[PDB]
RNA sequence: AAACAUCUCAGUAUCGGGAGGAACAGAAAACGCAAUGUGAUGUCGUUAGUAACCGCGAGUGAACGCGAUACAGCCCAAACC
RNA sequence: ACUCGUACGGUCACUGAAUCCUGCCCAGUGCAGGUAUCUGAACACCUCGUACAAGAGGACGAAGGACCUGUCAACGGCGGG
RNA sequence: GCUUUACUGCAGGCUGUCGCUGAGGACUCUCACUCCGGGAGGAGGACACCGAUAGCCGGGCA
């Protein structure tokens, strides 16, 4: 039969309709009054969290992060530039907002490692994402068959090197064939043309 | 008053001093920042790739 | 070119800042719970560096000693009141609603409780004209009819120091001393007297703006100089 | 100059002389779906857009005749070199 | 590019952040020598200055495949408990 | 920043103590206001086209412009016959 | 380096449109949001601010 989780899932396919609509209208009022990174006891989208690796266990942390909406916040050129490199307004950054959110969260919790993240809406001037972080130093986690992999030394600061799911997608690593000629195995090795 | 010799006589201010962190006489005692190693400005050590030829 | 002086101003460097560390206080009305049971006595008259006008130090019943924006005619010993039931006399503060029409007031609040925004300069005053249950009409010093919340507080009378403007500075040195008490760069070098690199009007064999002075409202900073969006110029017509 | 609306001449299709009607070539409308149209969009962005920033050239004092010759029996037309003519008016 | 604006120099120099002894990638919503065919991923040789791009100028420039190197495949979410 | 500031303020410009004065010009350019009608982009909308889409056309029309007015201690002008 | 009704662009301002954004060619309301208030509460209000885009101006800048 349908899991209770599927109901949370199905509700979020249209965050603008039904009860969820009312919840968001109510919630965001409080979120707007919260900081940039607020730790929270429980995921707002349980099905998503569990699906991404979340577990109700010691060493598993969830935090909501908000980031200003829109394109790049760039300063116009103070030195000579050819028309091409004079743009300022319509230029956007190469990292999506979710990635910026994952990094801020990870900065707030220096000892934790980003496991994954997902969206929880936005208003006209900002977007919110909840990030799942794991404590690689807690025994409850060092002994987990599903999460202990994140305790390895080469997993340290994984978010800052683009090793997150959002990181890999944003680096154009989804496709295994056509279109990934310059993304795999890394943007840098391909001369940075991906 | 000329900008040369006559103006050099007014120089008796102490700015750069021996730095606690790196030992170079580069700790600006008025800014409390080392122009050589970055002490007072950054926990990380002051460094730049332009301090050497690009391919070296 | 180089940024014009008006642009250097915005960075808020020392040269353009007001000597705030030398200023006394921001003569904002006292906050009263209600009842109006708040009265104090003028303990002294002082000079206000930021406005070149006198200010009165008042000691209130509940023990609060604060400077106040004094109207003309307030002296030591006098007793002032601040509240809805305050008596209708010079130097007293109360909401416009309580003020009788045709009475000159000063230090008028823009939004009830802000502390006073209008008519604060030497010898000026707003004129309370129309009353109502929804809007109090005041005539500001510039002659503009302003619609205000009758709940906006004000002080009866005109501001002290009137006529300050009637005497000429006579010499640069006097202007100098006053300018040193404000957030202003003085003296003033004419734009036409500068190099082209320094101002839209600079350059040229003889001095003259090489363009019409009336600049558009939409002009970007650096170019908005001269007569800003003038509806007209001159004295004629 | 004057030009007869119809006259006998060689029709390269029937491969024999037949009566033709002369008409000035009317400009066909563009679709905006040609390769060049897509290149202009793909290559135009911020700043100068190379060739797509160039604007229409001038004019020659006189243009060459631009006509269609339609065979009166097979209905098919053919083109011919044109010749500079300040004005071209048809007779009848 | 014998000027120069797209283009080029070049994702180079330089800057911010971060890991390791190596990094990154990686068990197909692949490929498409179209097949009764191949079978995770790097890398090397080649495919090839080819296809593709481009004031269609100057210039820029892959991939599949093939020969090699080395080979390795698994774990969750949910269903039912 | 101005600003512990509020039109007797402070911003932007021109002229340059006092004294006697400061004429004519609004066509061009600038600024500003208005504007029946004209022109005026995109989204949405309608028609054609496409089993869809590209695309073509229509209707509506903001600022702006056309047009009208104000303005020279606004740029400036005050000749030839 | 400087100028401008040189060429081409870029900031910036004005203006429309979409999102924020809700209820009953002109309108009312309150619940988001904004502002004032120490607070209660008051003012405003689906506008404004902000994100996106479109037209106009644009030697302020390249
Ligand atoms: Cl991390
Ligand atoms: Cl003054
Ligand atoms: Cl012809
Ligand atoms: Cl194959
Ligand atoms: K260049
Ligand atoms: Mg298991
Ligand atoms: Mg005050
Ligand atoms: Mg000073
Ligand atoms: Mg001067
Ligand atoms: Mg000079
Ligand atoms: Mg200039
Ligand atoms: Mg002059
Ligand atoms: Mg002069
Ligand atoms: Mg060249
Ligand atoms: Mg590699
Ligand atoms: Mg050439
Ligand atoms: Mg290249
Ligand atoms: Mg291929
Ligand atoms: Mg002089
Ligand atoms: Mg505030
Ligand atoms: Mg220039
Ligand atoms: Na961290
Ligand atoms: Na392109
Ligand atoms: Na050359
Ligand atoms: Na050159
Ligand atoms: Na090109
Ligand atoms: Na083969
Ligand atoms: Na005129
Ligand atoms: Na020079
Ligand atoms: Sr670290
Ligand atoms: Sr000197
Ligand atoms: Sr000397
Ligand atoms: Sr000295
Ligand atoms: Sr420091
Ligand atoms: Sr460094
Ligand atoms: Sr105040
Ligand atoms: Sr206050
Ligand atoms: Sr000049
Ligand atoms: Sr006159
Ligand atoms: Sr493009
Ligand atoms: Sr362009
Ligand atoms: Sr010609
Ligand atoms: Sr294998
Ligand atoms: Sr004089
Ligand atoms: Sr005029």
């Amino acid at each position: 039969a349908r899991s209770a989780y599927s109901y949370i899932r199905d509700a979020w396919e249209n965050p603008g309709d039904g009860q969820l609509a009312e919840l968001q209208w109510q919630r965001q009022q409080e979120w707007r009054n919260e900081g940039a990174v607020e730790r929270i006891e429980r995921p707002t989208r349980l099905d998503k969290a569990r699906s991404q690796g979340y577990k109700a266990k010691q060493g598993v942390i969830v935090a909501r992060v908000s980031v200003r909406k829109g394109s790049a916040r760039k300063r116009r050129h103070k030195a000579g530039r050819r028309s091409k490199r004079q743009g300022v307004t319509r230029i956007t950054r190469r990292k999506d907002i979710q990635r910026v959110a994952e990094e801020r969260a990870s900065r707030t919790f220096p000892n934790l490692r980003v496991l994954n993240s997902y969206s929880v809406g936005q208003d006209g001037r900002q977007k919110w994402h909840e990030v799942i972080l794991i404590d690689p130093n807690h025994p409850a986690i060092q002994n987990d068959d599903d999460l202990s992999w994140i305790c390895a030394d080469d997993q340290a600061d994984r978010v800052f090197r683009g090793l997150t799911g959002a990181g890999r997608r944003n680096r154009g690593l989804s496709g295994k064939g056509k279109g990934s000629e310059k993304t795999r195995p890394s943007l840098r090795s391909n001369g940075g043309k991906a | 008053t000329g900008a040369g010799t006559p103006s050099q006589g007014k120089k008796n201010t102490t700015t750069h001093t021996k730095c606690r962190r790196c030992g170079e006489k580069s700790y600006h005692t008025k800014k409390k920042v080392c122009s050589s190693c970055g002490f007072g400005k950054s926990a990380k050590r002051r460094d730049y790739e332009w301090q050497s030829k690009a391919g070296e | 070119g180089r940024r014009i002086q008006g642009q250097r101003r915005g960075r808020g460097t020392s040269t353009f800042r007001a000597p705030s560390h030398r200023y006394k206080a921001d003569l904002e009305h006292r906050k009263v719970e209600d009842g109006d049971v708040i009265a104090g006595t003028v303990v002294d008259i002082e000079h206000d560096p930021a406005r070149s006008a006198p200010v009165a130090a008042v000691e209130f019943e509940d023990g609060d000693r604060r400077l106040i924006l004094a109207p003309e005619g307030v002296g030591v010993g006098d007793e002032l009141q601040v509240g809805v039931s305050a008596e209708i006399a010079p130097g007293n503060t109360l909401p416009l609603a309580e003020i009788p029409e045709g009475v000159p007031v000063c230090n008028v609040e823009s939004s009830p409780g802000d502390g006073g925004k209008f008519a604060r300069a030497s010898g000026v005053n707003a004129q309370l004209l129309t009353h109502d249950r929804n809007v109090a009409v005041v005539k500001l010093p510039s002659g503009e009819m302003k619609r205000l919340d009758p709940q906006c507080r004000a002080t009866i009378g005109v501001v002290a120091g009137g006529g300050r403007t009637d005497k000429p500075f006579v010499k640069a040195g006097n202007k100098h001393h006053k300018m040193k008490a404000r957030g202003t760069k003085w003296p003033n070098v004419r734009g036409v007297a500068m190099n082209a690199v320094d101002h839209p009007f600079g350059g040229g064999g003889r001095q003259h703006p090489g363009k019409p002075k009336s600049i558009s409202r939409n002009a970007p900073p650096g170019r908005k100089v001269g007569d800003i969006a003038s509806k007209r110029t001159g004295r004629g017509g | 100059m004057q030009m007869p609306r119809r006259f006998n001449t060689y029709c390269p299709h029937c491969n024999e002389h037949q009566e033709h009607e002369v008409e000035k070539v009317r400009s066909g409308r563009q679709t905006g779906m040609k390769w060049i149209d897509r290149q202009r969009e793909r290559n135009s962005g911020i700043g100068n857009d190379g060739k797509f920033s160039k604007v229409p050239g001038g004019d020659k004092p006189t243009k060459k005749t631009d006509l269609k010759y339609r065979c009166g029996e097979c209905g098919k037309a053919h083109l011919r070199e044109g010749w500079r003519a300040g004005r071209l008016e048809f007779q009848e």
